[PDB]
RNA sequence: AGCACAGUCUUAACGAUGGAUGUCUUGGUUCCUACAGCGAUGAAGGCCGCAGCAAAAUGCGAUACGCAAUGAAAAUUGCAGUGACUGAAUCAUCAGAAUGCUGAAUGUAAACUACACCAAUUCCCUGGGAAUAGUGGUACUCCUACAGAAA
RNA sequence: ACAUCUCCCUAGUGCAGAUCUUGGUGGAAGUAGCAACUAUUCAAAUGAGAACUUUGAAGACUGAAGUGGAGAAGGGUUUCUUGUCAACUGUGAUUGAACAAGAGUUAGCCGCUCCUAAGGGAUAGCUGAAAAGUGUUUAAAGGGGUCCCCGUCUCAAAAGGGAA
RNA sequence: AUACUGACGUGCAAAUCGUUCAUUUCAAUCACGUUUAGGGGCGAAAGACUAAUCGAAAAGCCUAUUAGCUGGUUAUUUUCGA
RNA sequence: UCUUAACCCACUCGUCUUGAAACACGGACCAAGGAGUCUAGCAAAUGUGCAAGUGUAUAUGAUUCUUUAAACAUUUUACGCA
RNA sequence: UGUAGGAGACCGAUAGCAAACAAGUACCGUGAGGGAAAGAUGAAAUAGUACUCAGGAAUGAGCAAUUAAAUAGUACCUGAAA
RNA sequence: GAUGUUAGGAGGGCAAAUCCGCCGAAUUUAAGCAUAUAAUUAAGCGGAAGAAAAGAAAAUAACUAUGAUUCCUUUAGUAACG
């Protein structure tokens, strides 16, 4: 059975070749299961999961390569882009929300809320 | 108790005991440790492993010592070699023992268990 | 009339006028007027009303899978960990 | 009737598939069964 | 080996019959504290699937009752497989995955797995070689920007 | 698991009855009853057991507006083979449309699928707080030719029309 | 569906069965598709019909509507008592 | 104690009703559930505390912070009623 | 109201959320909709009724046999009344 | 003002306890009933938030005056309406 860390080393051509080989064996197992004559059927669980593990690693690596390709500036794919509440996505920035008028800023500069004690 | 966040209701505590995850069950498969070993490590209690050696202190089989056969974490039974019982048809299985009915002598010590023993010390 | 009221009536009751409804699923799609009675369809709005409490509750959110609401729970506490992983060994 | 479309066909095969009794290998570690004349599907 | 009228009624003993009472209780209940929106980045709802042996709930989505990662961490068994001197077997966490068909549902549709049109498209290998009719895009209203048309 | 009469607070606190509510159960009673549609018999086989399963021999009936063939609606594995007898099959029962296990429906040419009708839903508009009511009714929207010419859309017949 | 006010009337049946009778090439019958929905429809008109439901359907809610009227209204002893 | 006897007495209970043993009504039988309550505002009575006052309201305070969701206190001169 | 807690001089399976359970399910209604019944063996079934005899087969019985206990035998606690 | 599958974007829908907008009744009460009442409530169609809404004087007073909003205690069952 496969080990995730070992799979991450592999070349994409080779990793897909391994996956296809596993698929052919799994297909053979399904044919044996269907035939039903002295089946080794319990092996199917292991193989389906090995294929699953292979697919996750390939998809993670491919996704990371696409992410590296779209590393900088605007216009990353929106599937790839941040998932957070629609309301948060819609609103003006906290940065902008915090920012305020020149007359107000001068007022702020005029009246700081100092700390104090009583004699 | 003096903490007012954690419940002291009977109902919830029972529910937690019955619907326990496997790690929680493993925690409450603890046994008291044998008296010289207890003195040696200053450790009251250890979680049993499958290959350990217990002495039975309760039930009709009290005062029998022996190696632990199998643990059933789920329904809270350990099985010990010399508490065999024949079934209704005469076939032999092991009597299940609650983990608080036994005192642990020889612990099998792996790397992880050794690290836990180091934590206790 | 032998094919008259009661027993004579029930005998002629072939031919369904309601079917499943793709959106609603409750068998509430009236075929002839092309309209689902409860939960609407083909209306964009979901047709419902407040007089039956029973009807309101037995089609509540949490009747089904809640694929994304369920996923969002736990995620809300975690939040700060966005886009990340526990660090390598 | 004889005539049908894919959704009805699939559902009827599903209902047939469902109806079969509980397996006895599970049991050694209830049932709702439909009889066609007595209880109609109501589709 | 004899003796008992039968039935009806009543009584006691001993039972059938029935599920009351009592005893429980991983449930309700109300109040109080606390946080508190999801959605075209495609929700809720609904279907259709998915277990080696698998029907119904639960769980999950063609990678389908677990994947990766972490923390626990040696068992797991109904049968049968599997694993251990620590990224496997078991749990919990779960921040990275995936994410069926739909459904506002948005290509035109709808007791349809019906039907358009425009892009042909995907993968491997470091600038080249292989695959597949497959995969996308195309709703309505609006806004900011641009375009060549008009008066 | 149980009490408190030592004292006292608190209550969803005392049943024969409501044609009470809910659940069980009698007497009525081995009784009412198992009354449409001409008739079954003999011998055998099966099986623990046969008036009502199977086979054969007789006798008969339905009498082509059929208990016959095909089909629609509707039902939905009821089909079919192999088992089979707990319940059901208002009598019996080895029977079975019951129950368990499997198997079974293959289309260029047969239908749907295409077209329009009686019709339905929308666009353009316009009304209506909105919900909705309408449907060319103050249109700068779809198709064909080589800049011109046509010109609301869409669903609606499994017995109309229709390619084999 | 005229009559036998036949059989039935704890049904075979919430209108059946028998016998009788009327209708049969047209103001014909039947299907399928279609239209109009509750003080609303539809009515060769009977207050008919509108899913066993009709001189105002069915569903849910306002609602635990209201009632000089009906029924019921639970342990004991003792006292005064209409 | 139970059990027949025999003598004497003994009319279906509940019910509304002038009058029920009624030819008045409800009751086949048994079990369990099943009906003058709670809040608001008012009154008299009685208990209880204080008195020309009374009631700490809202609220603040604390070595109050398993119990404590009440108990305690009223600034190192509001309001009801009289 | 949703989720997460902590609670209780609350209810204790005909009660209490319709729902202690494979319940907003079964089932019923053309449909809008309506909407249940339904908990308890034992300490341990990794103690679940072995074996024998008579039985076509159900089953019964045992000088046989589990358990402390089977008139505890899985529609299993206690087991009232009719 | 058109046209654009032009480039970047948005709205749509669901859920509803508390919140806000419209639209908007009757049972009921008066021992009847028509005004009043129920009630600016129930249903209906819409919009939001973790709270919203309201909010910085076209305010109250007639005092020795106060001085955005909300909320509690209160005025007060009072002025008043019928």
């Amino acid at each position: 059975n496969v080990k995730a860390y070992e799979l991450r080393t592999l070349k994409k051509k080779e990793l897909l070749d391994k996956l296809d080989e596993l698929k052919k064996e799994l297909s053979g197992l399904r044919i044996s299961k269907a035939l039903g004559n002295s089946a080794k059927n319990s092996k199917i669980h292991g193989v389906r999961k090995n294929v699953a593990r292979v697919l996750t690693v390939y998809n993670q690596k491919r996704k990371m390569e696409l992410r590296q390709l779209y590393k900088n500036k605007k216009f990353k794919p929106y599937n790839l882009r941040k998932k957070l509440t629609k309301n948060k996505r819609l609103q003006l920035s906290p940065k902008q929300k915090a920012a305020m008028t020149l007359r107000q800023k001068k007022k702020v500069q005029n009246f700081p809320q100092r700390k104090y004690l009583v004699v | 108790k003096f903490n007012k966040q954690k419940s002291s209701s009977r109902r919830k505590m029972r529910k937690a005991h019955f619907t326990a995850p496997a790690g929680l069950r493993r925690k409450i498969m603890s046994s008291k440790l044998s008296k010289e070993l207890r003195l040696k490590y200053k450790t009251r209690s250890l979680p049993v492993r499958k290959d350990d050696e217990v002495l039975i202190c309760r039930g009709h089989n009290h005062g029998r010592e022996g190696k632990v056969v199998k643990i059933n974490r789920k329904r809270y039974k350990i099985y010990v070699e010399r508490v065999t019982r024949e079934k209704v048809n005469g076939e032999s299985t092991f009597i299940g023992i609650h983990p608080s009915n036994v005192v642990l002598t020889k612990l099998k010590v792996d790397k992880n268990r050794k690290k836990i023993l180091d934590r206790k010390a | 009339g032998k094919a008259g009221k009661g027993t004579g009536s029930f005998g002629k009751r072939n031919g369904k006028t309601h079917f499943l409804c793709l959106r609603c699923g409750k068998r509430s799609y009236h075929l002839q007027k092309k309209k689902c009675a409860s939960c609407g369809y083909p209306s964009a709005k979901k047709r419902r009303f407040n007089w039956s409490v029973k009807a309101k509750r037995r089609n509540t959110t949490g009747t089904g899978r809640c694929r994304y609401i369920k996923t969002l729970r736990r995620k809300l506490k975690n939040k700060f960990t966005e886009g990340s992983t526990p660090k390598p060994k | 009737g004889s005539i049908k479309r894919f959704r009805l066909k699939q559902r009827l095969g599903k209902c047939r598939r469902q109806n079969r009794p509980v397996p006895h290998w599970y049991r050694l570690k209830n049932t709702k069964r439909r009889h066609w004349r007595r209880t109609k599907l109501g589709l």
